[PDB]
RNA sequence: UAAGAA
RNA sequence: UUAAGAGUUAAACCUAGCCAACGAUCCAUAAUCGAUAAUGAAAGUUAGAACGAUCACGUUGACUCUGAAAUAUAGUCAAUAUCUAUAAGAUACAGCAGUGAGGAAUAUUGGACAAUGAUCGAAAGAUUGAUCCAGUUACUUAUUAGGAUGAUAUAUAUAUAUAUAUAAAUUGAUUAAAAAUAAAAUCCAUAAAUAAUUAAAAUAAUGAUAUUAAUUACCAUAUAUUUAUAUGGAUAUAUAUAUAUUUUAAUAGUCCUGACUAAUAUUUGUGCCAGCAGUCGCGGUAACACAAAGAGGGCGAGCGUUAAUCA
């Protein structure tokens, strides 16, 4: 496949199929593909541009020019908005297994898909696949291994150098409010109590609340500095002597250092805008396992091909590909 | 007309103005850096509108053009921020009325480009277990119980399927505590599947448009004949468009040979007919062409067919 | 083998990849020509079984496709099967063990079982 | 003006229209087939909200006389179905449209 | 299932 | 005469016909075709290399024997060209390797008969440059050829918008002018290696390929239905047994950016010269076209170009 190079340009500004953080900010910043002042052919140009860095970017484009189906699959409800047929332009690519894992949130991307299927992590009903380009049919079940799917979900591990740094400043800052909340008491419960008001029930801390006594700041105790230049390279002494009210007996990040992800286990940051709950997939998290329900397909007023652009883009990507581009 | 444009930000920012000549930076990560905002000595932004995931069954999908790319927030009041000529983050100085009364079907709206891209409904584990129930204990059939919760039949045996290997996982403490956070936090993010709405439950009288019918045909009669469905399913010489949903919810002679002690393998000889049967002479040779034909194995190994 | 008429085994598949027409030929045409008729098929690679199916004790299946009535009229009329031929078509109950040779000449685990 | 559509998504029946030098022969098309014709009568049919269109241009291929032909094409060379059973005094059936109900 | 351009 | 019709061949007699502007005769050119390949919306057009079918030939020509069938890769005679054995001799690589030549251009003087066939044999078996494997060659087609994270480095000080300062900060540029999340670093893998096994092609036995594929990362067994905890052989350690139990990555060219035709971040040299060019054309001091740097757009183990086919 294409080596990957600059994937994630801001000038280029090309969206993705990845819940990276460079991606997020392009397909933020993007706005519409533009259309305007802008010949046939520059047209179909800029809509295989854009929709092919999305859709199938690693396939070459000789490779998806062959598996491109002028064929477009749609259902009619016998029992009104129009039917967008033409963003099924990529609902071949929808069948691949490193696609369905991308569509199940079984990976981080398209590519670490392709990655968890060549490295052995991935199975579809039973056996073990270890290539991307399989196609599923309808009912195939596949599942990828529950800590391959952690990792892609949650955040970063932490080396130990940056979580003792991290742990340093954590001590500093919680050395301060003891200091803070022990010379003067009142100003503090006072700003607590205005920052609950303030702060939404949306958060778990005010339904637990809802769930003055100089004794409070007695309780309250210092943290030892700790100065890493002695403390490295040791971890079971770190894991001693840290012990805060939050994280306990652990160095930042690394509760059980030997999972493959941040240990208690957190979603990955910014993840919210692309969970996307696919409509032809039926996905046990717990597992880590899915079913391909069908093929996409297009009704009314949807098409259960996720893409970030509109009908106009993939007609004219469409008929880029229905001629090679002639 | 067509030139190169940099993926400038379609909404305003602050540029660059001069800047120290060992600055070497672009207006692109300056927007970026404002739609960031400031990143804690632990790699987080906690301000930004997207960096943690919602809890309350609502996906928190990007709204550039809703928020005018203001993506900043404090993390717990939530209250919206703006960017101040003196470089803090502070209330905008005027409120935003498009934030506010956002219509119901953009909040499952996951790019704001494609109106026809929504977000499917999670079906908490307390349907999925009625369903396995139904099916597997009760028997009873699933097209009652698609008709019953409103559920493609395909979604129903998927779940069945999904719920049998669930419990296998239970019964064998293998779901681990990161899996159940992870699949909990996931459950929290989606909008719950809704048997009782009408606009929730999934249509349930979708078949597939077959080539046939594509091709539009017109027929002239006589002012007054009754024309429907069954009429119109002769004409193009097929089944009509309700046997085909009621089929959707909806011998050869065999040898198997002797086998004796010390032999590896069994031979099952399948009866066929001459004319029909083996692999013909000068057959098209794809494997130097761009579509030769590639299988998979039993055993998963690509082959070539 | 003898006889004008023979039924034997063409070679069709990549290399490293045999399969087989089990056909009725000419003795003096190429193994691979077109012959007198293609009588059926012989994938000579068992079908993989897994280990835990190994430990349920299924044996590996070898796949023949064959035209029975066509291929005991071919017998009939004098064609002469190759020595591949005859095993295959013995354990198919074809031919009798009266066509078995001296060096192919035994508990019996299974016995020969026709489905429909 | 008023451009007669089918389905609001392409013309009735197919149209063998000269206009000048022009000759401008096009053909509807089912759902889900594209704009494949001219460029000229493809930003035509995007303004006028025809979706699927196949069609070829003969004799003078002029961008200004294609654009202006392939107007009275669509408006002076098109009859509805209504107009055509009113006029024959019968009905028209859609078979496709009685199909799915 | 038929597109043109200089 | 032939098994057999016919001016088919030979003999005799007759009649005066036969073909031809819907193209005879003559000349030139060419092996032919497909459920094969290319192309196209299709009719078609192209190829006839590969797979298959048919024909013809085995240095050239005629004849003859045998045979059911031969002008046979046989035999006779002659021609051509070479070898010696110098004879009413042999050979003719259009069998497989290979050489020279011609050419823009097309490979090993390879292994095994293990499989499928073929010949001989009653069989045991023997032979097989068929065939099966491997070698050479990007000639073609696939699959792989790494994911996630990533804009600084120092200091000082059950909460959480951490905040202060000191350093530095490559090319271009002075902001919509970028190179650039690109580097580097961080986390986690797998390939390769290393060891153990190890099927299948084939069985009654025989494996060229073959340092096989595949699997396991100490080995088994004993239950559950791939993930488990246990029993036993390993395992150095420290002191039978608490412990761990190989190592481990990352390697892209080539064309192009005036329009047709995707390529806006601008600069330098030349000066109707040098050159570029598929078409229009560019180059005469202000060159988006020449030769380059920066940036950019394609396709990608290929890219371009020439020759061709289809559209
Ligand atoms: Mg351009
Ligand atoms: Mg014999
Ligand atoms: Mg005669
Ligand atoms: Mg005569
Ligand atoms: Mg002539
Ligand atoms: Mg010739
Ligand atoms: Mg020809
Ligand atoms: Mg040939
Ligand atoms: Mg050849
Ligand atoms: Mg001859
Ligand atoms: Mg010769
Ligand atoms: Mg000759
Ligand atoms: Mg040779
Ligand atoms: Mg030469
Ligand atoms: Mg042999
Ligand atoms: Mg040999
Ligand atoms: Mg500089
Ligand atoms: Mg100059
Ligand atoms: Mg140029
Ligand atoms: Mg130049
Ligand atoms: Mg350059
Ligand atoms: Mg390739």
């Amino acid at each position: 496949p294409r080596k990957a190079n600059l994937l994630k340009s801001l000038a280029r500004g090309r969206v993705r199929t990845s819940f990276n953080k460079y991606n997020l900010f392009n397909l933020y910043k993007k706005g519409g593909v533009d259309l305007k002042s802008k010949s046939l052919y520059q047209q179909k140009w800029t809509a295989k541009q854009e929709t092919r860095a999305y859709h199938g970017e690693h396939l070459t484009e000789k490779r998806w020019q062959t598996v491109f189906k002028p064929k477009l699959d749609s259902v009619a409800q016998l029992d009104i908005k129009e039917t967008p047929f033409l963003l099924q332009t990529f609902a071949v690519l929808e069948k691949r297994l490193d696609f369905a894992l991308f569509r199940a949130m079984f990976a981080s991307s398209v590519r670490q898909a392709r990655q968890f299927i060549l490295h052995g992590n991935v199975r579809v009903n039973g056996v073990k696949i270890k290539h991307p380009s399989y196609t599923l049919k309808p009912g195939d079940m596949f599942s990828v291994k529950p800590d391959k799917v952690l990792e892609a979900l949650g955040a970063k591990k932490p080396s130990f150098q940056e979580a003792l740094k991290i742990d340093k400043t954590q001590i500093v800052l919680w050395n301060k409010y003891v200091k803070e909340a022990k010379t003067e008491p009142k100003e503090v419960w006072e700003k607590k109590l205005e920052n609950f008001e303030k702060m939404s029930d949306s958060n778990p801390k005010k339904l637990q609340f809802q769930e003055f006594d100089p004794k409070w700041a007695k309780n309250l105790k210092y943290h030892d500095p700790i100065k890493l230049s002695e403390l490295e390279g040791d971890e079971p002494k770190a894991r001693k002597l840290i012990n805060l009210p939050w994280q306990k007996n652990y160095v930042y990040g690394r509760q059980d250092p030997k999972k493959p992800f941040f240990t208690p286990w957190k979603p990955r940051p910014f993840l919210s805008p692309f969970a996307i709950l696919p409509h032809h997939l039926e996905i046990s998290f717990k597992t880590c396992h899915a079913v391909y329900l069908r093929d996409p397909v297009a009704r009314p007023g949807q098409s259960e091909v996720i893409s970030p652009f509109d009908v106009p883009v993939h007609e004219r990507a469409y008929m880029y590909y229905l001629r090679n581009g002639k | 007309f067509s030139r190169r444009r940099i993926a400038y930000p379609f909404y305003p920012f602050k540029k660059l103005g001069r800047q120290h000549p060992k600055k070497h930076d672009t207006n692109l990560k300056t927007a970026m850096r404002q739609f960031l905002g400031p990143k804690n000595y632990k790699g987080e932004y906690v301000m930004n509108k997207y960096f943690t995931v919602p809890t309350n069954h609502v996906p928190n999908y990007i709204k550039p053009d809703l928020e005018r790319g203001q993506s900043l927030e404090h993390p717990v009041t939530k209250k919206p921020l703006q960017l101040r000529y003196d470089g803090t983050l502070g209330p905008p100085p005027v409120e935003n009325k498009r934030l506010q009364n956002i219509f119901k079907d953009r909040l499952l709206q996951p790019f704001p480009s494609n109106p026809h891209c929504k977000t499917n409904y999670v079906l908490s584990p307390q349907l999925k277990q009625s369903i396995f129930e139904e099916i597997t204990v009760e028997g009873l059939s699933a097209q009652q119980v698609s008709q019953k919760y409103g559920l493609k039949i395909p979604r129903v045996e998927a779940i069945v399927k999904l719920v049998s290997v669930e419990n296998s996982w239970n019964r064998r403490n293998r779901v681990s505590s990161d899996l159940k956070t992870m699949d909990e936090t996931l459950y929290r993010m989606f909008p719950v599947f809704d048997s009782d709405a009408s606009f929730k439950r999934e249509n349930l009288s979708e078949i597939p448009v077959p080539q046939k019918t594509l091709a539009s045909r017109f027929l002239t009669i006589a002012e007054s004949e009754p024309f429907g469905p069954v009429d119109a399913a002769h004409v193009l010489e097929l089944e009509p468009a309700v046997e085909t949903l009621r089929n959707l919810s909806t011998n050869t002679k065999v040898i198997y040979g002797e086998l004796v002690e010390g032999e590896r393998s069994q031979y099952k000889f399948t009866n066929a007919k001459v004319g029909k049967v083996g692999y013909r002479y000068g057959s098209g040779n794809r494997d130097n062409k761009k579509d030769r034909r590639i299988g998979f194995n039993k055993l998963g190994q690509m082959v070539y067919i | 083998t003898c006889g004008l008429v023979r039924i034997r085994l063409a070679r069709f598949g990549r290399k490293n990849s045999p399969v087989y027409n089990i056909v009725v030929a000419n003795s003096r045409k190429a193994r691979d020509a077109k012959p007198i008729e293609v009588l059926g098929t012989y994938v000579p690679v068992p079908s993989p079984v897994t280990k835990r199916e190994l430990k349920r004790g299924v044996v590996p299946i070898k796949d023949v496709k064959l035209d029975f009535d066509r291929t005991k009229y071919w017998i009939g009329v004098g064609a002469q099967p190759s020595e591949t031929v005859t095993k295959l078509l013995r354990k198919a109950g074809i031919l009798n063990d009266a066509w078995a040779t001296s060096k192919n000449s035994r508990k019996v685990v299974f016995e020969r079982m026709e489905t429909l | 003006k008023e451009i007669p559509r089918y389905e609001n998504r392409t013309i009735y029946g197919d149209i063998d229209f000269r206009y000048h030098g022009v000759k401008l022969h096009l053909r509807s098309a089912k759902p889900g087939f594209g704009l494949r014709v001219n460029h000229v009568i493809f930003e035509i049919c995007e303004c006028a909200g025809i979706k699927d269109l196949s069609g070829k241009v003969y004799k003078s291929r002029n961008d200004m006389n294609i654009a202006k032909g392939t107007i009275e094409a669509f408006t002076k060379a098109q009859k509805t179905l209504d107009e055509v059973a009113l006029g024959r005094g019968k009905k028209l059936v859609d078979v496709r449209k009685v199909y799915y109900s």
